[PDB]
């Protein structure tokens, strides 16, 4: 499970906008790229998003 | 696809509808075509951990006697495929077990000569996508023709390539492959050329496709060896 650290509005039909504390499961973060695919738990919807604009839950406070 | 047109039901019969199941909640859902009897071609995006592959089909909600359903066995994604990029959007899907030629399922091979397409051709690409931006995927089989353009008209994508990808779509019309299209077919002169990568979350074209002259070597790799 992943957290949104930030807002992010997508430029890319291929991924995710999302708002800060929105939360992820991760589906795929095994090719090269700043980029994981991932559903919201929140929409239900998959895509990619910034790998460095989430981080695990348990690793905020 | 926006904007374009109803298919004539199972006139691209090589028409892949591909469910990807992820995990517990809802799927993914892309296109691809059968290129031989146990392979689909379509987008690296697509990848998952199961994928269930609908061929024949045009309305995807409606069960038909044309319908044939086959579990993916084995994924081929390309070994440089880069989600920042999205260079190499491309995977190979080799099917449970080869489907069954019949009006409504056939395949698409590649010619013998593959040659690299240049901007100004009109080519036509189809797929089950969201019609619009705030709009479902669409219940039947799409398609619509747009032009390749000169590779300046794509520069505002992130690194794009014009010997690895082709720029598809006239930035003056609405007309343009969307979300849920990925992975389906742009046929120049009824010869698979692209397959649907990304483009804009606006859905302002042009967008982006695999330039597939680019990766005849791979495909044909694959397939002379699966
Ligand atoms: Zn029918």
């Amino acid at each position: 499970l992943f957290v949104a650290l930030y807002d992010y509005q997508a430029d890319r039909w291929t991924d995710l906008s999302f708002h800060k504390g929105e939360k992820f499961q991760i589906l795929d973060a095994s090719p090269p790229g700043d980029w994981w695919e991932a559903r919201s738990l929140t929409t239900g919807e998959t895509g990619y998003i910034p790998s460095n604009y989430v981080a695990p839950v348990d690793s905020i406070q | 696809i926006i904007g374009g047109t109803e298919c004539k039901p199972h006139s691209r019969p090589y028409m892949a509808y591909l469910e990807i199941v992820t995990s517990n909640g809802p799927s993914k859902f892309c296109g691809g075509f059968l290129i031989r009897r146990n392979f689909v071609l379509t987008a690296a995006h697509c990848a998952g951990r199961s994928i269930t592959v609908t061929l024949g089909a045009h309305n995807i909600t409606e069960e038909e006697d044309t319908w044939q359903k086959l579990e993916v066995i084995k994924q081929f994604r390309h070994p440089k495929y880069n989600t920042s990029t999205l260079h190499h959007d491309i995977m190979l899907l080799k099917l449970k077990e080869k489907a069954s030629l019949t009006l409504a399922v056939g395949t698409l091979p590649f010619p013998s000569q593959f040659n690299f397409v240049p901007p100004g051709r009109m080519c036509r690409v189809a797929g089950w996508g969201r019609t619009g931006v705030l709009k479902p995927g669409s219940d039947t089989l799409q398609e619509v023709k747009l032009r390749l353009m000169d590779p300046q008209a794509c520069s505002h994508f992130r690194d794009f390539d014009h010997n690895l990808q082709l720029c598809v779509g006239n930035p003056r019309k609405t007309k343009s492959a969307f979300k849920g299209d990925s992975g389906g077919p742009l046929l120049c002169a009824g010869v698979a050329q692209g397959i649907v990568s990304y483009g804009r979350s606006d859905a302002k074209p042009p967008a982006v496709f695999t330039r597939i002259s680019h990766y005849r070597p791979w495909i044909n790799q694959i397939l002379q060896a699966n």
